[PDB]
RNA sequence: GGAAACUCAAAGAGUGCUAUGGUAUGGUGACGGAGUGCGCUGGUCAAGAGUGUAAAAGCUUUUUGAACAGAGAGCAUUUCCGGCAGCAGAGAUUUCAGCUGU
């Protein structure tokens, strides 16, 4: 009944900064009993969890963790992992913005110049490889393999498994940024244009058009715990967004100059921007608290990505850097680059790469497996990052090893309890809840010259 | 039991039990007269000579020196003694031993949204009614008369900054509950599969009312009212 | 109430428990009507307890002309002697559902403690173990029971006739 | 607290340990 | 799904078996994984009463580990918590769930009773009644059951009334197997044997006979009988004369040599009047079996049932006092036979002498015994 | 238009498979087993009562009692065991079965 590990299924509540009704007193009894052996019992599936996490540990001090190269790794893993590290050289299309559908199982790549190939990276399966002439800048997954979105030239166009065109979007004037939310079934679009939009993919309908008015969107993330969207601008500003009001939720100042990339964790408490100031930083999301400022960066960081695992990669240009433990609260934690004099309390890299010939496009952490899959100016590498993948997926929420039936299914059930797009706020649990106004108690009716003394009577 | 019909969380509704009868066993007759020629033969042979084993009762129910030099007659009688003998020596042993023993910048932003809240102190505090407004000429003190109060979102002291969607919400609190508190600590725990276990999920499930589908519920009878 | 089934057969007798009741107000509706076509929602109404089987086509004809005059043979006797409970007389007996309203009678000669249905709801429960058979008894015969059918009818039929091969 | 080897041949039968095995493979240096 | 039911009814068992400081984490995470993959193979499609068996292997083994880990690790034999008897129920409930969905393979079923009748003094003998109850009801006519049954009623319990009905069940459901018949009338015999000898104990230390096994003995003749006519000449009785007097003679042949065999198995239980009840089946062999056995054929088998009659007291030792005494008894039989039979009195004078020869100073008694039989 | 297939995908229809938790194992020493007591089932007999009648007989009875036959389908509680040896016994070197005390 303990359960050193409740606090991860533990589930907030309101509170008032006891009854004397008596069914509703073993009413209220009956639900806390419920709600103690709900977690109780909730939280010892860590038994029945099959796999454990992935890890390098250095089992020597002159033996650091940075200065272990990624050879070593593949000789040091099994032959499965060894070749799922792919590599492929590219070389005359543009730098390869790198995409993978939200359970490992497909890579979508594109060219800056028009290389678009959609493929099952882990068979040697492409469904789509097609070269659209004019400058593309992104794509993502809609809900499958099935379709894909890809910001092009100025419209996005949406396409299919085998890559006919689909749709061309009128609307959506230039992308450059495109995230899917899946929950919800909203292609969400930034770009050049101060404009935000949200597009329902099931029935066809733009959603919401948002002023930024901050100018052209520099970075954009999405909260996968509330699927609210964190932009990045020129002002240094990071804004979260919602699709229901026509203002930022939040407007945070993050760094000086822009914002070159923001990456958020998938329990939605942390926030990695990094600015072109050469400043990382860490931030608290449900509190809106600053956790680490790692000013002076060699060079202003590209891109960050947030594993499943909490690893926090960095990318400057050819070098590749990760951070374990970063996203924490305590000054230890705080990222650095070497440690001066043999330092415990100094968080140095998890491990480096140098892509030495080029300069990263982006990063993407490959979702349920221990790799980090990097697109640079020559195509796409996948890199063994042992501590960076949840090794215990849920089966029914994405499951790696789908069928086609289970596909098909699996798409009717969650386009049936696709949730609206007015469901999106800061916090998720606020859609059971009462008004903020309406008084928290429920009201019972009921509850609905002593001369002048004399001259008083005139 | 009235009052423990309506607190039972769960009613299974074959509630006056079923007048459960012996079990057709292997074991036995399920007619108790005989019923094949074997048995009426045996029947009539065993009450020319009964063996109810009475008489085998009687004849095992009677067997220091007998505990040490009788290691031969013991076992002799064990092999011997039937179902109920033994079951009575047992007991008997039993009773006989029992009865032997007992980031500065970052200020401004905050700075402006600690000003876009904090009750909004706005003043019209009176244009120019009474007391000849405008160019010179000015009137006397305790222009007061207007500090209405548009009440802002959140009071100053008491953020946690300091140290289209109405329609997912409902309106009050509803009927069973006093307050808020007490309406969210219900809604607080998801009981689907993805977030409870499977014995979980269930008991939370399942309804109060659980009837049998295809027979007759019976009006409750009580043991003598 | 319908609580034991007895369904004959070539190779032998069954009796099966009801576990779940199917509607009676509800039972000509379309779901009720179809659920003893599907087969996943039939095994939640019926339970395979016991399956006597024969000593071979010579009883398996003795007991198809007591069936089909309808008496109650001395195999039915002894699986219904096995599998029944032993009920009261006069208060709740113990409920065997049939085909036959005239195999009844023989049944309560035997039996006291039996009333037998045949009525509708009893004749769709006994074609619906009529429309999926071999899936219900588990594996437990030896012999197809379509082959022991076409013996069976074969012998029936010249038994009712006096086919003489003289 | 001692080993035991009746123990650890039914806990490496339990457990399902292959480390037995993985040591045949490199022991057995095909010597026929 | 059900398999998440039944592995997080796993839980408890090993929350108790982490606490108790016998098994890690580490391990009981591969415990779990090997028992997720037995789960997944039990209540999945395409099921196999080899993955139930091979399920409650494991199970056993890994109750055999623990049970060694725990004289190991606390010195006691069992910590009386819920990790000594969880995986026990366990088994009990895999071998429930193998025998409702397979209810077909005895082996299976004999490996569950097995393991029942095994778990000693915490099983109960009702919960092996259940079973008992089910396997005889899916079963009736699988014959080596209702002896098992019976066997572990009589021969462990000491349940005569119990045991007594098992068989008079069993014989109402298939009584056309003999092996049934004569299990029956060797328990008769067991149950009059110990009744005797109790008395003679009673006695030693301070009316009921074998006429149930012969009353037994006669409808068994009679009911075989009857289920052979029945049997062979299957459908119908197209057959002339010829073939009906074929078949009933064929019958009493096969009646007749079961009853031999009942001799040849009878004659080992001297405790009881054994002489009396042999004689009583001599006696009911020796009567008219509507088909001439003596007048006409199975004249072989009249002589069979002479010699046993004549040598129904000789059934002796070399100690041949009894020969001495009445020996004259088979030379009058040899006399009677001889005198009516032609090839028959010269085979049952040869079969005497020889009998007499092979189960025959003390040479010169034997001399004599030769010169009185040459 | 055509051809090929241990090619790759997108979908449709039908069929097969015990496809079986009407509220999930016999048991978190809070437990199990044994025994006792209460409870329950069946038939029989006796008594009561009604109804009927000249008397009856018969029939009815959610009325009680008796012995008998049982079921595994319920409920207690400190009656014992799931402690240790010595010893013989049981089955295939492991488990199983009772006496004298801790």
């Amino acid at each position: 009944k303990e359960r050193e590990n409740q606090n991860k299924f533990e589930r907030s509540t309101y509170t008032n900064n006891q009854t004397k009704d008596k069914k509703l007193r073993a009413g209220l009894k009956k639900i806390d009993e419920q709600y103690k052996k709900a977690v109780s019992s909730a939280a010892a599936t860590d038994y029945l969890l099959p796999e454990s996490n992935g890890y390098l540990e250095p089992e020597n001090e002159l033996e650091k963790t940075f200065k272990v190269q990624q050879s070593e790794i593949k000789s040091s893993v099994d032959v499965s992992t060894a070749n799922k590290a792919l590599d492929l050289s590219l070389k005359e299309f543009g730098p390869y913005h790198i995409k993978y559908a939200k359970n490992g199982t497909h890579l979508l790549i594109t060219g800056r110049k028009g290389h678009v190939a959609s493929m099952d990276w882990r068979k040697g399966q492409l469904r789509a490889e097609l070269f659209l002439n004019e400058t593309c800048h992104s794509a993502t997954y809609l809900q499958n393999e099935q379709y894909f979105a890809v910001a092009q030239k100025k419209y996005t166009f949406i396409y299919d498994h085998e890559g006919t065109e689909l749709h061309r979007l009128k609307q959506h004037i230039e992308a450059r940024h495109l995230d899917f939310l899946p929950y919800h079934y909203l292609l969400v679009t930034a770009g050049e244009t101060g404009w935000l939009k949200y597009h329902d993919v099931s029935t066809g309908q733009l959603v919401s058009e948002l002023r930024t008015k901050a100018g052209p969107t520099m970075a954009m993330a999405q909260n996968p715990w509330n699927a609210v969207m964190h932009l990045g601008h020129s002002n240094g500003t990071v804004s979260l967004w919602s699709p229901s009001m026509p203002e930022p939720l939040v407007k945070l100042l993050s760094a000086r100059g822009p914002v070159n990339s923001i990456a958020i964790d998938r329990s939605g408490y942390y926030m990695a921007t990094t600015g072109a100031d050469r400043s990382m930083k860490i931030w608290d999301i449900r509190n809106f608290k600053q956790l680490h400022s790692v000013e002076s960066l060699p060079t202003p960081g590209t891109n960050v990505s947030i594993s499943d695992t909490g690893l926090l990669a960095l990318s400057r240009g050819p070098h590749v850097t990760l951070w374990k433990d970063a996203l924490k609260l305590s000054g230890d934690s705080k990222p650095c680059f070497g440690s001066m004099g043999g330092n415990p309390h100094r968080n140095t890299p998890y491990m480096s790469h140098l892509f030495a010939g080029n300069k990263v496009e982006n990063l993407g952490f490959v979702p349920f497996e221990d790799l980090l899959g990097v697109g640079h100016q020559t195509g796409i590498t996948n890199l063994i990052v042992p501590g960076a993948g949840e090794a215990n997926y849920d089966a029914l929420e994405l499951n790696p090893f789908e069928t086609k039936k289970q596909r098909q299914e699996q798409e009717v059930r969650t386009l049936l309890n696709k949730l609206p797009a007015d469901t999106i706020t800061l916090d998720p649990n606020s859609i059971g809840s009462v008004d903020k106004r309406s008084s928290t108690i429920r009201l019972n009716a009921k509850d609905l010259d002593v001369i002048e003394e004399a001259l008083s009577r005139f | 039991i009235v009052q423990q019909n309506r607190r039972a969380d769960h009613l299974i509704f074959p509630l006056n039990k079923p007048t459960e009868h012996n079990h057709a066993s292997a074991f036995t007759r399920t007619q108790d007269v005989p019923q094949t020629e074997l048995q009426e033969k045996v029947d009539q042979v065993l009450q020319e000579s009964n063996l109810a084993n009475p008489e085998k009762d009687s004849k095992f129910e009677e067997l220091p020196e007998e505990m040490r030099k009788r290691t031969t007659e013991m076992r002799l009688m064990r092999e011997l003694m039937f179902r109920e003998e033994r079951k009575a020596r047992r007991l008997k042993k039993i009773k006989s031993k029992t009865y032997r023993k007992i980031v500065a910048e970052f200020q401004e932003e905050k700075k402006r949204v600690i000003d876009d809240e904090d009750d909004k102190e706005v003043d019209t505090t009176l244009p120019g009614w009474g007391e000849w407004a405008g160019a010179g000429s000015k009137p006397k003190n305790k222009k007061r008369k207007f500090i209405k109060k548009v009440k802002g979102v959140v009071n100053k002291d008491k953020r946690r900054d300091k140290n289209k969607n109405l329609k997912y919400q409902s309106s009050a609190v509803p009927f069973p509950f006093e307050n808020r508190e007490q309406y969210e600590r219900s809604l607080r725990m998801p009981i689907g599969q993805e977030w409870t276990s499977r014995a979980s999920h269930q008991e939370l499930i399942k309804p109060r009312i659980m009837t049998k589908p295809g027979q007759v519920i019976d009006p409750l009878k009580a043991p003598f009212k | 109430p319908i609580e034991y089934l007895l369904f004959e057969e070539p190779t032998g007798y069954a009796v099966f428990k009801v576990k779940l009741q199917q509607d009676d107000i509800g039972s000509r509706l379309k779901e009720v009507q179809e659920q003893i076509n599907d087969f996943g929602a039939f095994t939640k109404l019926i339970e395979l307890v016991s399956f006597a089987p024969f000593k071979g086509a010579a009883e398996a004809l003795e007991n198809a002309n007591d069936i089909s005059e309808g008496l109650v043979s001395e195999s039915l006797k002894a699986i219904l002697d096995l599998n029944l409970p032993k009920a009261s007389s006069k208060k709740k007996n113990i409920t065997l559902a049939i085909s036959d309203k005239n195999l009844g009678p023989s049944i309560k000669e035997e039996f006291p403690y039996v009333d037998c249905i045949s009525n509708e709801l009893a004749q769709d429960l006994i074609r619906g173990v009529r429309l999926h058979g071999e899936k219900l008894f588990k594996g437990l015969q030896s012999g197809d029971l379509e082959r022991a059918q076409l013996g069976l009818g074969h012998a029936y039929s010249r038994a009712k006739v006096k086919f003489s091969v003289q | 607290p001692p080993p035991d080897e009746e123990e650890q041949l039914l806990a490496k039968f339990v457990f399902g340990d292959t480390t037995d095995l993985q040591e045949n493979l490199a022991k057995f240096n095909a010597d026929f | 799904s059900k398999t998440r039911y039944y592995l997080e009814q796993c839980i408890p068992e090993m929350d108790d078996l982490v606490e108790k400081g016998l098994f890690t984490k580490n391990e009981v995470s591969l415990i779990m994984k090997k028992r997720t993959d037995f789960e997944h193979r039990l209540n999945s499609r395409g099921s196999s009463i080899n993955d139930y068996i091979k399920y409650i292997n494991y199970e056993s083994n890994v109750n055999k580990l623990r049970a060694k880990r725990c004289k190991r690790i606390l010195q006691v034999k069992k910590t009386n918590s819920l990790s000594d008897w969880s995986i026990q129920q366990r088994i009990g409930f895999i071998y429930q769930r193998g025998t409702n969905k397979f209810p077909q393979d005895l082996k299976f079923w004999a490996m569950y009773l097995n393991y029942m009748k095994a778990r000693g003094n915490q099983t109960s003998y009702k919960k092996i009644h259940n079973i008992y109850n089910q396997l005889l009801k899916l079963h009736p006519t699988n014959v080596d059951i209702w002896i098992s049954c019976a066997k572990y009623e009589y021969e462990v319990h000491a349940n005569f009334k119990s045991c007594r009905n098992i068989f008079q069940n069993g014989l109402r459901f298939n009584p056309d197997v003999p092996k049934l018949w004569y299990e029956y009338v060797k328990f008769e015999l067991n149950f009059i044997t110990k009744l005797i000898n109790r008395r003679k104990v009673m006695g030693l230390i301070n009316a009921l006979r074998g006429d149930i096994a012969l009353t037994i003995f006669d409808v068994c003749m009679k009911t075989l009988g009857k289920h052979y006519i029945n049997k062979h000449k299957g459908y119908y009785a197209i057959s002339d004369s010829k073939m009906n007097i074929e078949l009933n003679k064929e019958t009493l042949n096969y009646l007749f040599s079961e009853s031999l065999r009942y001799i040849k198995l009878f004659d080992e239980f001297l405790d009881l009047e054994r002489d009396y009840l042999i004689n009583h089946v001599l006696q009911f062999w020796k009567n008219d079996m509507y088909d001439l056995s003596l007048r006409k054929d199975l004249p072989e088998l009249y002589l069979k049932t002479v010699m046993i009659d004549i040598t129904l007291n000789i059934r002796y030792m070399p100690v041949e006092k009894l020969d001495i005494d009445q020996l004259q008894l088979s030379v009058k039989k040899y006399f009677a036979y001889i005198s009516k039979l032609d090839s028959a009195s010269v085979k049952s004078l040869k079969n005497e002498y020889r009998s007499y020869l092979q189960d025959n100073a003390e040479d010169d008694p034997r001399y004599k015994i030769l010169d009185l039989i040459i």
